[PDB]
């Protein structure tokens, strides 16, 4: 009310309203799902269009050969953060000849988002990210929120109606976690998960967007006729 | 942050006016009146000191009339402290020109640059404008004798006779009435004093409440002399015109 | 009024309302504690299991500074991380210049001055965390607790978060019943119990326990996480006491 | 009314932020006292440790600025420590630049000038503290100089600060009216501390245990604080007379 | 006075056919009259069917290859995984080399 | 972080008033009375030493300050603001004059430099005006003795005699009756003490009054001998005893 | 760059400047005009380091032309020469100084007098009846000391100038490919096409 | 007042949302993409009859293979075009090749959000960026001040955008010829324009692989206008 | 440095600071530009509340940017000097690097770009000025007349007016100016310009300034008597 003019102001109950308004931008965004087994990690994303004449907004971005994310909210903010991740992954490779740990990737994003919430003039990032990857400690899935909070999970979902997919994964936890050495089945589980967040619309060939990374699989994105298999 | 406390000094009103410039002009309108009159053979500068106290040291005092160089002087109306900042800048600018070209600075060039500084404070920087209006009186070999005025907006114009500060409306009407083009310095001296004597808010115009200066070619052959009048010299010129 | 709208503005009381508002964010956070012992310190924290989908043991909240200092905090987790990042820079530059690892009181003031600096200007926001930290140095064991205002003191026991009062009460009993001192292994067990007892104030979601410790004898003066058998032994001890 | 939020003049020529910083001074509810002997300067302050979980050894409002200068603060501890760190740095730099130990009164002026800047510059808030500096200066002898959020400072024969400052002040005034001198006519610092505690007891009307007080003593070439047992020894001497 | 350059010896050779191209190079690495390694590769697969070797001062050679390999990586990120053509790679390498016109990479580069 | 206040905190109001300067002058009005009188062979500046506490040593707090050997200053208004102005005024006398010309500045020019500093606090970003009015008495070879007043706006005026602060209106009237152009220095000191007694309420003695003069050169206060041209400071602070001697024949 | 001369007579200033541009063992051009018009009644010839000369001349030209537009007024030759000197005086203590020597020939319309200024790369200004830069002076100065008179006409000045060029063509080691002559007077600047 | 980079309670940037309102006030611009080329057309909208309409430059060349139309506060587009032209030429210098239409659009869109308290406010202009490259062929992009860009088969921006977009929805198919697309832009422009459409108050342009980006003459467009009127009367 | 974003969008999609800068232009004295077959004429109003003026030294309303291009304006006089200075510097810089004077379009584009930059730069307000820029391109005999405004938009005009009561004089020009046949001579072009100002001015004495620009850097300002002859001629034909 009087305490939402900028990010530098606390409310009387100890809330940061600008950070909460940034969180709101994610809820308006199109749904995206993340899940993993022990061998692979999968991102599924429902893409959104302006109208029938327009293209579908790309949700998934590659960060390295072993890491990438899906976005929900302000796309330009995801571009800034993904570019930062690309640089950090790259710094780790050039300087230490070392693939950046997915956990450190999260720690770096947390600290970059935080600085924008404690200083005058700036604003919080208006996007949520699901980071997947495969590093020296196996498969990983992270959830980034622009408050700074990063969380490691077996599965999750963000965006509009993400609660449906998040409930499904909470039921299916014991099943999909043990889908080891089988990419297509882990994707099927993810496609069935995102389907619990659909209303009136169904998954079409230029609507669905899938990405996968794992033990002997680089981070690759599937669009167009390449996802027709999973409909 | 600090946005909360920003007055925004360099913005437009809905009517397309600059708030701070308009309010600075309102400030200047309460300052002691200063008059400049340009004659064919010289220029007069006359100014009224702000309500004087009897224990003020009058002879070793400078409030209104300042010397910029040997050929140019200014009469001040507004905040004296603000004027001195600008005067020192103008003095330096005149010496830069002389150092560069080995010639005394043309009057308009000095006026334009000082006016350009004022303009800057109205368009950028977020600072309050200078609450000062000048009357420039000077000579150069291009245009001869010249009178200019500048104000907080940074706009300047040339004049045959002009007043700044308090009661300019009344003062300008009186000057417009009695001024003519073939006028001499001695006549202009009389006009300047007569005008102040009628427009003054004081009971009677006396030597101790005035500053006076002339810029004549009254020196020996083709050269200009600046005369900043002493207290006794103002006392004499006031008697000679029959005001006291 | 309007005195609470801007940071670093004194109210007519002589209070900085923005800092007091940051304390509300801290009170909203999960419970964390610190226990000083014979030859070291023990840290523990409550991790709320929001969902089955959270990977157990893989959202670590306690942070190490240098090799001998442990830090835990309650409130805005990112703000706590920012503070620890600074702590690590402060500790690094101390060791760089003076060779010896930073003493705990010296370290405590470095954070204190940094947090206090964030109450001096309206262009920054106060920290939304109370930080419990400490370790072992040349002068022995030290436990500290730092607040949004920059205020810190040494402590025999410390607690903050949503269940601070329950934890404080339980900590006070240990100080009374053990005047000669509490051992390191005992303090780990006690820490577990107190977190479980403090969880009564946050009992909708079930939780995950996380403990760390520095001890001159048990960990050789270095900060280590409590894991495996020693962790499960502490959990069982806590489970037996609630029933 | 934004003239009450930053350090600019109000219509009646006042700086409300400076005035409110003075009220922050008493937020800790602690009273301090400083007196001068022949050879020494003694400063005493109340020590209140409400929480049982606190480590009482770390609870202090007295600081050792340099080897010769001591400082007691009345106000919140974060601003107190802020002032203490700056003073320490200033005293160290002074010694390096000018080749001799910074006098108590010079440090007081320097810290007072810094406090003045915060009353004139908008982006910096005043510190809500009153700094009392004490030493045995090699030129001016026993010295007490006190700074406030307004940037004001002055030397003192003796002084007191805190909520019940006025009661302590008049108590000291009435003593110096009686003794007819500028100081405590006493040889050892031990008895000057005993005087300081005795007159604080009379003024405040409370009795003190060893843990209820905090004592700082300045002698020639060193300033030091007393332990609990040093104070206890001092309390025994008062009771036995 | 410190001399920032050194000579690591070795030689490289590139030949182009109709539908193929070879880039050869010996595996010996030396300083003065000493052998440092009998097998130290200096011909590298940089991706997009581009092979590269920067012979001369090995520290500058490694630095250049490392930077070009990185240039290929970012070309994919910035231009939708487009294949970097050999002619485009060549022009990109010119800018890498000329970027240090006043403190050069002491190498002969062949791709 | 960083000083984000790069804008003016003093601005023109619709009526043409500069509020902060007016309010600064109001602070000066609240301040303790100080005065300055110019004689034929000297200048005197005086003020009351308002003690904050009887335990406080008023000797340590100096309201009358030496700026150069021939220039002194006193104030009315906010003490801390005055103290830092004295520091800056002493320094600018060296940096912008003595280090260039090898001699101390004349009174009018030092006053001009102090006025400049006070003007900048009226226009610069993120600052308030100084809450003091100064009276600067001084001597120099080509201008002789002079007395200046400096206001928060940066405006300065030369005075034969004047007063500022609490009871300035009455004190100025008193000085108008007593001042003539033939006053000797001792006569000016006598008038200063009479004028000041009217405004002072409590004790009136050498310990509660602070008074300094700009008069003859003082070779005994120079600290060294051997250079004929160096004859000593014209600024001298009257002692507590010297004041009490003149209070008997009052 | 090599030979630049200047002669002030009764009613005009005459500038002569060599046409050759040489680099190494090749005369790259034999019709080079080593001068720029700074204003309608002011002309500046130049000589010195390659590149620096033209860069400096045009920089001065731009500044003087800017002044003329701003004030709607032509600067006096004395004023222009002082401006040029100060630029060179700054330059000499720069990281890389302008190595350019100039002659400034102008007609002052207020005084109705011709004026010739000689300025070297250090910023050393002198007003002269006749001037030269480089090795040219070692021949022409003594020659002009003898034959020059202050009351000479423009035609007499051109004959006096022919006498200098002939001497230089006889005794100078390098072939400078003749000179471009220009006259500055009350009617402005014009070039003599047949010299 | 309030911060420039402030979020609303709904999770949108106030300034970005306000700049979009300025774009709705701007003159209409329409783009249609075909397999034979991309067509770009704009409403000139002269404020007075004395204004020489040929000086109204709302269609602009970025490179030989990329063109651009604008709508909104058109003065803001100058620095955007300048950046685009530099980006396009710079990439050719670094890589000896034409730059992808998408990569060019991304480069322009990176400027968009570089505002705050960098420039003082967002751009108040939307751009239609049309071009061709070897990889993705003929393309049409809509670049907003939000930093977002969508590829479009057809798109209208400006005051008559929502009415024109609904018309494009029906009329567009994947087998449109270039001539058919030219007429379709003129047809839809004539519908949404206030004043009557002619060669002086409307301007056509196209980009083809063979001839590159070309702005049409007033003589050429006039014949297409005459051809359009005859075809509508023919049934 | 002062960073504040002064020019910002409002809920309805307007930048008020830019629009308030237009109000300052509307307050300014009227300025008119008319281009004939072989010339351009710039007419300017001078308000007559200022007597005792010195017209020798008072800044003229029409300013030469180069020998072939001129700039007149309406709005804040102090602001105009900054634009004129920048334009004059750019004019000399163009000659230096391109070895050719500026085209009228190029000079206009530069000035308009400066005006635009001040509408989205922190710490600055927009120029309260609209300009009329007229002249002839190098080695060209086609007349050029351009207009700029605070927002930064610029365009070419056959004839145009700006300033106070400009909507009245624009109305006059819209019916009196034929595109098919512009003023064939200098006299015809000046007369039409004077006629248009006489709809608004007051008296045709020392209130109207006229500046004629012809090809190949041929610019001259008319004197009082010369202008007065047009005023005398127009009034006699009017009484009919
Ligand atoms: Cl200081």
């Amino acid at each position: 009310n009087n305490y939402d003019g900028d990010t530098v102001t606390f409310s009387p109950t100890g809330r940061l309203f600008q950070v909460e308004y940034a969180l709101e931008a994610i809820k308006q965004g199109s749904v995206t799902v993340g899940l993993r087994s022990n061998t692979h990690a999968v991102l599924v994303a429902l893409k959104r269009n302006a109208d029938e004449l327009s293209s579908y907004q790309k949700k998934i971005i590659k960060c390295d050969e072993h890491m990438g994310l899906s976005l929900a909210g302000l796309a330009p903010d995801a571009r800034v953060l993904s570019n930062y991740l690309r640089q950090q992954c790259n710094y780790s490779s050039l300087v230490f000849n070392r693939k950046l740990a997915v956990e450190r990737a999260g720690h770096l994003l947390c600290d970059k988002a935080q600085k924008n919430t404690q200083s005058y003039g700036g604003r919080p990032y208006g996007v949520g990210l699901l980071i997947i990857g495969y590093d020296k400690s196996g498969a990983h899935l992270l959830e980034f929120q622009p408050s700074g909070n990063v969380t490691e999970l077996y599965g999750t979902a963000i965006g509009a109606r993400s609660q449906g997919a998040k409930t499904y994964l909470e039921r299916t936890l014991d099943t999909f976690i043990k889908i080891d050495g089988n990419p297509d089945e882990l994707i099927k589980a993810g496609v069935e998960a995102i389907s619990q967040s659909l209303r009136d619309e169904s998954l079409t060939v230029d609507n669905l967007s899938i990405a996968i990374v794992g033990k002997d699989t680089p981070f690759t994105i599937y669009d167009g006729e390449a996802v027709a298999k999973y409909i | 942050g600090s946005r909360r406390y920003d007055s925004r000094t360099t913005i437009f009103s809905p009517e397309g006016r600059l708030y701070q410039v308009e309010y600075a002009l309102e400030s200047i309108s309460h300052a002691g009146t200063a008059i400049g009159i340009m004659a064919s053979d010289g220029i007069v500068l006359a100014a009224e000191r702000k309500v004087t106290s009897t224990l003020l040291e009058q002879d070793t005092s400078t409030e209104k009339l300042y010397k910029l160089n040997d050929k140019i002087a200014v009469a001040v109306a507004g905040l004296t402290a603000d004027a001195e900042i600008l005067i020192n800048t103008a003095r330096i600018h005149a010496q830069n020109y002389l150092k560069t070209y080995n010639e005394d600075i043309p009057v308009e060039i000095l006026v334009r640059r000082l006016s350009d500084i004022k303009q800057g404070y109205t368009q950028h920087g977020g600072l309050r404008p200078f609450g000062v209006s000048f009357i420039y009186a000077g000579y150069d070999d291009r245009y001869g004798y010249q009178l200019y005025t500048s104000n907080p907006s940074g706009n300047y114009t040339g004049w045959k006779a002009i007043s700044v500060g308090a009661n300019t409306s009344a003062a300008q009407t009186l000057l417009q009435m009695d001024y003519k083009d073939d006028m001499k310095v001695d006549d202009a001296i009389e006009l300047a004093l007569k005008t102040l004597s009628k427009t003054t808010d004081s009971s009677a115009l006396t030597y101790d409440r005035l500053e006076f200066a002339t810029i004549r070619k009254g020196a020996n052959d083709g050269e200009v002399y600046q005369k900043i009048f002493k207290p006794q010299e103002i006392k004499d010129i006031l008697v000679k015109t029959g005001i006291t | 009024t309007g005195y609470d709208l801007s940071n670093s503005v004194f109210s007519p009381d002589g209070r900085n309302f923005q800092v007091e508002y940051a304390v509300k964010a801290v009170e909203n956070g999960t419970t964390s504690i610190g226990i000083k012992c014979n030859d070291g310190v023990v840290f523990a924290v409550e991790k709320l299991i929001t969902s089955k989908l959270l990977v157990p043991q893989k959202n670590v909240k306690i942070q190490v500074v240098d090799r001998h200092i442990g830090c835990v905090y309650s409130g805005l987790i990112p703000d706590g991380r920012h503070l620890v990042n600074r702590g690590r820079e402060e500790a690094a530059s101390f060791k760089k210049l003076y060779k010896t690892p930073i003493p705990i009181p010296a370290f405590a003031d470095r954070l204190g001055q940094y947090v206090q600096a964030h109450t001096l200007y309206n262009s920054v926001r106060p920290f939304g965390v109370s930080t419990i930290f400490g370790g072992v140095d040349k002068n022995g064991a030290h436990l500290y607790m730092l607040e949004p205002s920059g205020s810190y003191w040494g402590y025999k026991g410390a607690a903050t978060g949503k269940g601070r009062q329950s934890a404080k009460a339980e900590l006070e009993k240990l100080v009374d019943h053990h005047p000669e001192g509490l051992s390191a292994r005992e303090a780990v067990k006690q820490a577990a119990k107190i977190i479980y007892l403090a969880h009564e104030d946050n009992k909708e979601k079930d939780f995950e326990l996380e403990i760390s410790w520095c001890s001159l004898s048990e960990t050789n003066g270095l900060h280590k996480f409590v894991k495996g058998d020693l962790l499960q032994e502490a959990i069982d001890f806590a489970q037996k006491e609630i029933n | 009314g934004y003239d009450r939020h930053i350090t600019i003049f109000s219509p009646e020529g006042r700086l409300y932020q400076v005035e409110y910083a003075f009220k922050a001074t008493n937020q800790t509810n602690i009273n301090s006292l400083a007196v001068r002997g022949k050879d020494c300067t003694v400063v005493i302050s109340q020590k209140k440790v409400p929480d049982k979980l606190l480590d009482p050894t770390t609870v202090s409002y007295i600081f050792c600025i340099s080897r010769t200068i001591g400082m007691v603060v009345n106000g919140p501890i974060p601003d107190a420590r802020n002032a203490a760190l700056r003073a320490k740095a200033e005293a160290a730099e002074f010694r390096y630049k000018y080749g001799y130990d910074m006098p108590c009164d010079v440090l007081a002026k320097r810290m007072a000038n810094l406090s003045q800047i915060y009353t004139q510059r908008a982006y910096m808030r005043p510190l809500g503290v009153i700094l009392t500096f004490v030493s045995v200066d090699e030129e001016l002898g026993p010295s007490i100089y006190k700074t406030d959020p307004a940037g004001y400072y002055v030397g003192y024969k003796a002084t007191a600060t805190g909520p019940k400052q006025q009661e302590i002040t008049t108590n000291l005034e009435n003593h110096f009216k009686k003794s007819k001198i500028d100081h405590i006519n006493e040889e050892s610092w031990e008895k000057v501390v005993e005087f300081a505690i005795t007159h604080m007891i009379d003024a405040l009307g409370t009795e003190f245990s060893k843990n209820d007080l905090e004592v700082g003593v300045a002698t020639k070439d060193k300033f030091f604080t007393l332990s609990a047992e040093n104070i206890e020894e001092r309390l025994v001497a008062i009771a036995e007379q | 006075q410190f001399n920032p350059y050194g000579d690591n010896g070795g030689t490289i050779l590139g030949i182009a056919g109709e539908d193929f191209a070879v880039l050869a190079g010996d595996t010996r690495n030396i300083t003065d009259y000493s052998i440092n390694s009998r097998y130290e590769p200096k011909v590298f697969d940089c991706g997009d069917n581009i092979v590269m070797s920067a012979n001369g001062f090995a520290a500058d050679g490694d630095a250049l290859v490392k930077r070009f390999k990185n240039s290929v990586k970012w070309y994919h990120f910035d231009h939708n995984d487009k294949k970097l053509s050999i002619n485009s790679a060549a022009r990109n390498i010119q800018h890498l080399l000329y970027g240090k016109r006043f403190f050069p990479y002491y190498v002969h580069t062949i791709i | 972080m960083t000083d984000r206040y790069s804008f003016s905190l003093t601005t023109f109001s619709p009526s043409g008033k500069l509020g902060q300067i007016d309010y600064a002058l109001t602070a000066v009005k609240q301040g303790v009375t100080s005065l300055g009188i110019k004689a034929t062979n000297g200048v005197v500046i005086a003020t009351e030493k308002k003690s904050s506490s009887p335990l406080a040593m008023s000797e340590t707090l100096s309201k009358v300050s030496l700026l150069t050997p021939d220039i002194g200053a006193v104030y009315s208004g906010m003490g801390p603001d005055y103290r830092v102005l004295v520091d800056k005024s002493r320094k600018v006398a060296h940096t912008s004059y003595k280090r260039i010309y090898g001699e101390y500045p004349p009174t009018k020019l030092l006053v001009s430099e102090v006025a400049k500093i006070m003007q900048e606090a009226t226009q610069s970003g993120g600052v308030r005006p100084f809450g003091v009015s100064l009276l600067i008495a001084g001597h120099d070879e080509f201008n002789g003795f002079s007395l200046y007043q400096v206001d928060p706006s940066g405006s300065y005026f030369p005075w034969k005699a004047t007063a500022i602060g609490k009871g300035s209106v009455a004190a100025k009237t008193f000085l108008e009756k007593r001042w003539n152009d033939e006053l000797e220095l001792e006569d000016a000191i006598h008038i200063a003490l009479l004028t000041l007694k009217e405004s002072v309420e409590g004790e009136f003695n050498g310990d509660t009054i602070e008074l300094a003069i700009i008069g003859d050169e003082n070779p005994d206060l120079l600290g060294y001998t051997g250079i004929p041209t160096d004859k000593g400071p014209r600024f001298r602070k009257l002692t507590s005893q010297e004041i009490n001697d003149r209070l008997e024949a009052l | 760059m090599d030979i630049i001369l200047g002669i002030r007579v009764q009613d005009s200033v005459i500038l002569a400047s060599s046409k050759a541009v040489t680099r190494g063992i090749s005369v790259l051009k034999d019709s080079d005009d080593k001068t720029r018009q700074l204003s309608p009644h002011t002309l500046m010839s130049f000589a010195g380091e390659a590149g620096d000369t033209v860069q400096f001349a045009e920089y001065i030209q731009a500044n003087i032309q800017l002044y003329s537009i701003r004030e709607d007024y032509e600067l006096s030759p004395q004023a222009v020469s002082s401006f040029v000197r100060q630029e060179l005086a700054k330059s000499i203590r720069s990281r890389r100084p302008y190595q350019v020597n100039v002659l400034i020939g102008g007609y002052d319309k207020k005084k109705n007098k011709p004026e010739l200024y000689q300025i070297d790369y250090l910023g050393t200004k002198v007003e002269l009846p006749y001037g030269a830069h480089g090795y040219s002076g070692f021949y022409t100065f003594s020659l002009l000391d003898h034959h020059y008179r202050p009351d000479m006409t423009t035609e007499e000045g051109l004959d006096l100038l022919k006498l200098c060029v002939q001497e230089l063509e006889k005794r100078m080691p390098m072939d400078f490919k003749g000179v471009i002559v220009k006259i500055v007077d009350k009617d402005g600047i014009r070039q003599v096409d047949d010299f | 007042d309030r911060g420039v980079s402030t979020f609303s309670p709904e999770g949108r940037l106030f300034q970005v949302e306000y700049s979009l309102e300025a774009i709705k006030l701007g003159s209409t611009a329409i783009g249609i993409a075909t397999k034979e080329g991309v067509v770009l057309g704009v409403e000139k909208r002269a404020t007075s009859p004395l204004l020489e309409s040929d000086s109204i430059e709302k269609i602009v060349e970025i490179d030989r293979h990329i063109g651009c139309a604008m709508s909104g506060l058109t003065a803001d587009a100058r620095s955007m075009i300048e950046h685009a032209r530099t980006a396009a030429v710079t990439h050719n210098l670094y890589y000896d090749e034409d730059i992808n239409v998408e990569s060019l659009t991304q480069s322009v869109c990176d400027l968009a959000l570089r505002f705050g308290e960098l420039m003082s406010r967002p751009f108040g202009v939307a751009l239609l960026i049309a071009g061709h490259d070897a990889d993705d062929g003929y393309q049409l992009f809509h670049a907003e001040p939000s930093g977002t860009f969508y590829r479009y088969n057809a798109k209208a921006i400006g005051s008559g955008s929502e009415g024109a977009q609904a018309e494009l929805l029906n009329e567009w198919h994947s087998s449109l010829t270039l001539k058919e697309a030219e007429l379709l832009v003129l047809k839809i422009l004539k519908q949404v324009m206030e004043e009557k459409l002619d060669e002086n108050n409307a301007q056509l342009s196209c980009i083809t692989k063979q001839d590159g980006f070309k702005i049409y003459d007033n003589e050429k467009t006039a014949e297409l206008i005459k051809e359009l009127k005859e075809k509508e009367a023919a049934e | 440095g002062y960073d504040r974003a002064l020019s910002i969008f409002s809920p309805d999609g307007h930048i008020f600071q830019v629009e308030y800068a237009l109000e300052a232009v509307k307050r300014g004295t009227c300025a008119v530009g008319v281009k004939g077959k072989n010339c351009v004429v710039l007419g300017c109003e001078r308000r007559s509340t200022l007597k005792l003026q010195d017209t020798r030294i008072t800044p003229s309303k029409v300013s030469k940017i180069d020998s072939h291009v001129v700039l007149s304006f309406s709005g804040l006089n102090a602001d105009s000097r900054i634009l004129i200075e920048k334009a004059r510097v750019e004019a000399q810089s163009h000659r230096l690097t391109l070895e050719d004077p500026v085209t009228v379009e190029y000079l206009t584009r530069y000035v308009a770009g400066v005006q635009q930059r001040y509408t989205q730069s922190g710490g600055v307000r927009p120029f309260g000025v609209s300009t009329l820029i007229a002249g002839f391109d190098p080695r060209d005999d086609e007349p050029k007349l351009y207009q700029t405004e605070p927002s930064g938009i610029y365009s070419s005009w056959s004839a145009q007016t700006i300033g106070r009561n400009s909507k009245t004089v624009r109305e006059f020009l819209e019916k009196n100016y034929d595109r098919k046949e512009p003023p064939a001579t200098v006299e015809e072009c000046v007369k039409l310009t004077v006629r248009s100002l006489l709809e608004v001015v007051q008296t045709g004495a020392k209130n109207i300034e006229i500046t004629v620009v012809k090809p190949d850097s041929d610019i001259v300002a008319l004197s009082s008597e010369e202008i007065n002859q047009y005023v005398t001629q127009i009034e006699q034909e009017k009484q009919e």
